[PDB]
């Protein structure tokens, strides 16, 4: 144990040393964005209960939404409907995602099992394609790397990668003292990081296996995780009132988002498209949109009833859309 | 004298400004926000568009008919404002009565209240209130069924300068009771059951945790919910159902008076009916 | 062109079903079987059958759903059971000198604390089975560990005036009996501002009534949340 | 004991690697971001004729 102190203590010694200046001082003359007033264009209707998760298709037209009605919608964003409805076996439901291709829906949830739901069939408009079984633990967040591979994050402080067409887990990964609450892919595939409630955001290399680097930041749990869209940074979501960015190639937190009014926990986090915007959700009903250089607030999204849950901004950036637990999806533009 | 008929005049707009400016904000803040579009809400809004109906029509014209003293549109427009106000008074008092008989299937049969509650049952139901109070204002009032046959009645059914109400004994009868007085009935056994149900409550929370420290609010809210329709419209209906049988005689005055008591309940309905937290935060939203 | 039709064939259909669930699941309660392990749990969701377990049982022609889930001390899923109708807190009220280190009752009061007070769960009634009646009667009627020994309190408390016993009980099961209820009470009365409440009931592995305890505690919260509501209680 | 070597091998294999100065991986952001602005429809009120939603 004397061996491990030794070497948390080398490793904060050369980041303190790493730290030249921080990102604060150096974006000093960068012109602020200024005030940003978003409205509500659509807003989708017909979820019965609270909605977790959400994720924006690949074509920035389709969205997926799940809530424990057991429902898992489909909506087309463009023309505000329903495009397909499915039902699920266990109605408690805390994941979703949306394959790249367009084809396949995952759903998981306390029911221990993620689930694959084909969308390609003709001879069923939507099936379950596979019941991946091994976590034993809710499954907080799940993610697509292709149309065959797919990585999820349980409650069992292990995210796995599991392989569709076997059905079982290609490689699992371990390290996290506590539960994995989010879980978010870079733009190459070839890495990914997952926020846990140790208070700790780790970084993952899928093909290795192996755990790359551990950022301490803050003390609470870690509810939202998201990668820049450079790919060489990451903000997390807290249960304290703080939102920080960390830089992969820096190994350390480059600037902390918070406000002394704001005292709630963060649910949700994305980046814009450009990666100056910060789209974090809150337990207060309100959103929050940050300068990402700065820690500058820009513009507040408000009209939820209830605490947002999930959050997230389209491919090509041109509309965000927070599905809150007042069964609402409203998108934003 | 002079000073009087001023003072009646701004006491008048006074209550037309009041009654209007809270059934706009309590129909604006229902429609606005999703959060406030409930079930109980529709037979909330259906009042409230009652209320501002009458305090609209009825209110204003009558107002100026009692500072004029004359009648100076035509013999047509009495007919349509007298069938407008009965309709206006009949829509808000069942309203009343329906809101009342929603909350006693909520509180005494709560399993198969959220079951036999829907959005299409709740607009069926405002549907039919508000066709039940039609057909007692507009088809007698207007295929002339209520005019009674009296000399002072005959005399100024013909003149276009005078526009007052007589009526004949069945209609006024038929009216009172389908307006008032069956609503009347059917609050008192609501709100008795719910009492008790309050009561009862009470009672079993006392046993459960009587010796740790954790019926007055009860009376208070019943009382400021039915006292205040009792005390407003009740004398107005006795006072109806007398001068019909004219056996004890009433003043003209005395009549006016009553049903302008009767006219004040509509602006006091939102301040009754709309006393939740939501609906407070959805005001001090709206303004300021 | 027939894109736009075929969109709106298939929102209308889907409209259609959801209304139909719509109506289902409104017509449904839900209840969450929360309490700690060797409790007697399983017994009594067994009584009241007749990753995560869902048993559906009904009475009186009303659907209730109960759901029991099974792994640490931390509970995040904790927040996904807002809106339950209540909560079904099993205890093992004969386990007050176990180790569970700690004693086994002392850590369900920890547990209920953490549940009365957490910031998803309220507003959410707690209905409180004290299990295993029979084992704690046996424990305090025959020579055993002395409840003042484990529970310092226990020394001062007395027989509250209601004095609700069965018809046959003794004055020392009933004492400690009643010390038990109060204790989970008084950790109940003093957070709570009226919204939500604890309903206590001591039952046994014999007693097969249990479906109608958790019916009229389900009426009696629906109720009061009703009457709440309306600003009558 | 098994676990308190995997944990030190693990913090091992962390503790080994190159870092950058924060100026530079600062300056990288600010440039992906300067460079990136001019095609973000979130961040400049892109026209309603070209806006899909409204
Ligand atoms: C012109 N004033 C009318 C006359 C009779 C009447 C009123 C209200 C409700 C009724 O059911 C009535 O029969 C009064 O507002």
């Amino acid at each position: 144990r004397q061996e491990a102190e030794q070497l948390k203590n080398q490793i904060r010694d050369a980041r303190k040393a790493c730290a030249d200046a921080t990102l604060s001082q150096i974006t000093n003359n960068i012109d602020p964005v200024g005030r940003i007033q978003m409205r509500t264009r659509r807003t989708l209707r017909g979820h019965l209960a609270k909605i977790y998760a959400m994720h924006w298709g690949t074509d920035s037209r389709l969205l997926v939404s799940a809530s424990q009605d057991g429902k898992l919608i489909i909506w087309d964003s463009y023309t505000t409907n329903k495009v397909h409805a499915i039902p699920l076996r266990s109605s408690w439901v805390m994941t979703c995602a949306y394959a790249p291709s367009g084809n396949y829906v995952a759903c998981g949830g306390l029911d221990n099992i993620c689930s694959i739901y084909n969308l390609k069939t003709r001879e069923g408009n939507v099936r379950v394609s596979r019941e991946l079984a091994g976590h034993t633990g809710y499954l907080s967040c799940c993610r697509f790397l292709d149309d065959n591979q797919i990585v999820t994050s349980s409650g069992d402080t292990t995210c796995a990668l599991w392989d569709i067409e076997t059905g079982q887990q290609t490689t699992t990964f371990t390290g996290h003292t506590g539960d994995v609450m989010s879980l978010s892919l870079a733009p190459d595939t070839r890495l990914f990081v997952s926020g846990a409630c140790d208070a700790s955001a780790k970084l993952w290399d899928v093909r290795e296996g192996m755990c790359r680097q551990t950022f301490t930041g803050h003390e609470s749990d870690i509810n939202a995780i998201c990668f820049f869209p450079n790919g060489n940074a990451f903000a997390t979501g807290s249960d304290d009132a703080t939102c920080r960015l960390f830089d992969l190639r820096a190994d350390q937190e480059l600037m902390t988002y918070s406000h002394d009014n704001i005292i709630c926990g963060i649910t949700s986090v994305s980046f814009s498209k450009s990666g100056r915007l910060l789209l974090a959700g809150y337990d207060d009903f309100n959103c929050n949109v940050w300068d990402a250089l700065k820690a500058d607030r820009a513009g507040v999204l408000a009209g939820h009833d209830n605490r947002v849950s999930c959050l997230g901004v389209t491919d090509d950036g041109m509309a965000v859309a927070t599905g809150s637990w007042d069964s609402f999806l409203k998108i934003w533009n | 004298d002079e000073v009087w008929v001023v003072g009646m005049g701004i006491v008048m707009s006074l209550i037309v400004l009041a009654i209007v400016f809270g059934n706009v904000l309590v129909i604006t803040a229902i429609a606005k926000f999703e959060r406030l579009q409930t079930v109980t809400n529709y037979f909330i809004t259906s009042l409230a568009c009652a209320d501002l109906v009458m305090g609209l029509a009825v209110v204003p014209f009558g107002a100026a008919h009692i500072l004029t003293k004359t009648w100076t549109f035509g013999n047509f427009w009495c007919e349509f404002w007298t069938s407008i106000d009965v309709l206006c008074v009949t829509a808000s008092i069942e309203t009343l009565c329906v809101i009342a008989v929603d909350r006693y299937f909520a509180i005494t049969s709560p399993f198969k209240y959220q079951s036999l509650l829907t959005k299409n049952k709740a607009r069926v139901i405002i549907l039919m209130v508000w066709i039940v109070s039609g057909l007692t204002s507009f088809l007698p009032i207007q295929m002339h069924w209520y005019r009674a046959t009296h000399q002072e009645a005959i005399n100024c059914y013909a003149e276009e300068t005078c526009c007052d109400f007589f009526t004949n004994q069945a209609y006024a009868i038929a009216s009172s009771i389908v307006s008032f007085y069956v609503p009347l009935v059917i609050m008192v056994f609501v709100y008795s059951r719910v009492f008790q149900e309050a009561k009862r409550q009470l009672q079993k929370i006392d046993k459960s945790e009587g010796r740790f420290h954790v019926e007055h609010k009860a009376l208070k809210t019943l009382g400021i919910i039915m006292g205040t329709f009792t005390l407003c419209w009740l004398p107005f209906f006795i006072v109806n159902i007398v001068h019909v049988i004219q056996d004890n005689l009433i003043r003209k005055e005395v009549y006016i008076l009553l049903n302008w008591i009767g006219y004040v309940n509509s602006g006091f309905n939102p301040l009754i009916y709309c006393r939740s937290p939501d609906f407070r935060i959805a005001f001090q939203e709206l303004l300021c | 062109r027939n894109e736009e039709k075929a969109q709106r064939e298939a929102n209308k259909k889907i409209e259609k079903q959801l209304q139909k669930d719509k109506q289902v699941y409104r017509a449904t309660h839900r209840l969450l079987l929360l309490g700690a392990g060797e409790s007697g749990k399983s017994t009594i969701v067994k009584q009241m059958r007749i990753g995560i377990f869902e048993t559906k049982f009904q009475v009186d022609k009303v659907n209730f759903h109960m759901f029991d889930v099974g792994r640490d001390e931390r509970r995040k899923w904790i927040q996904c059971f807002n809106d339950v109708t209540a909560i079904i807190f099993v205890v093992a009220s004969s386990s007050y000198n176990m180790v569970i280190q700690t004693n086994r009752l002392q850590e369900a009061l920890n547990l209920f604390k953490s549940i009365w007070n957490n910031r998803w769960l309220r507003t959410i009634s707690v209905i409180l089975f004290l299990n295993k009646q029979d084992l704690l009667a046996e424990k305090v009627l025959a020579g055993k560990s002395k409840i003042e020994d484990y529970f310092p309190e226990f020394a001062r408390y007395t027989t509250p005036e209601d004095a609700t016993p069965e018809p046959g009980e003794d004055p020392r099961v009933t004492r400690a009996k009643y010390f038990i209820r109060d204790e989970f009470l008084r950790i109940s009365t003093a957070s709570g501002d009226g919204r939500h409440y604890c309903y206590p009931h001591f039952t046994c592995a014999v007693d097969t009534e249990n479906i109608r305890r958790v019916f009229n505690d389900c009426r009696d919260i629906i109720q009061r949340m009703h009457l709440r509501q309306y600003e009558l209680l | 004991i098994a676990q308190a070597r995997k944990l030190v091998e693990q913090l091992k294999m962390e503790a080994n690697i190159d870092r950058i100065k924060v100026s530079k991986a600062a300056a990288d952001l600010m440039a992906y971001c300067e460079a990136h602005a001019k095609e973000d429809p979130l961040l400049t009120p892109v026209p309603a004729s070209e806006n899909p939603f409204r």
